[PDB]
């Protein structure tokens, strides 16, 4: 970590007091593939006859 | 022409500092670095790299 | 401004006075080098430009 030797992890400052921007968010990302394989997973509805 | 701005015998003082332009020529960075070893060397918005 | 002078057959510049000084410049330029025939001899335009 001389010169030409730089770190790359970084620390946040998260507090109370910090800027409305710099206020951390948590964010949760949903992805799916498009339905090519004839799987499980969708919401709520009805058999029909 | 950085050398004689960088490589200069004084240097004017914080509250009356030297303005200087440089217009019509090429820069770089690869000449700042090798065995300079200054204190701190930075930028922003943009990789000095 | 250019001047006979009686002592030496050549002319110089007298009053250079067009301009006052410059408050600063965007850009400075020499042109290529060429030659020019400084003849105050009375005549036909030998040459279009
Ligand atoms: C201005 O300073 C730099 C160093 O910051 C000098 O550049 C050196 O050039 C030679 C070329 O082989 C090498 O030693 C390095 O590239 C540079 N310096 C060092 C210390 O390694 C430059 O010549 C200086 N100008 C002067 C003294 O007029």
């Amino acid at each position: 970590e001389g010169f030409n030797c730089y770190f790359p992890l970084q620390s946040y400052g998260f507090q109370p007091t910090n800027g409305v921007g710099y206020q951390p968010y948590r964010v949760v990302v949903l992805s799916f593939e498009l339905l090519h394989a004839p799987a499980t997973v969708c919401g709520p509805k009805k058999s029909t006859n | 022409p950085f050398g004689e701005v960088f490589n200069a015998t004084r240097f004017a003082s914080v509250y009356a500092w030297n303005r200087k332009r440089i217009s019509n020529c090429v820069a770089d960075y690869s000449v700042l670095y090798n065995s300079a070893s200054f204190s701190t060397f930075k930028c922003y918005g943009v990789s000095p790299t | 401004g250019v001047y006979y002078h009686k002592n030496n057959k050549s002319w110089m510049e007298s009053e250079f006075r067009v301009y006052s000084s410059a408050n600063n410049c965007t850009f400075e330029y020499v042109s290529q080098p060429f030659l020019m025939d400084l003849e105050g001899k009375q005549g036909n335009f030998k040459n279009l430009r």
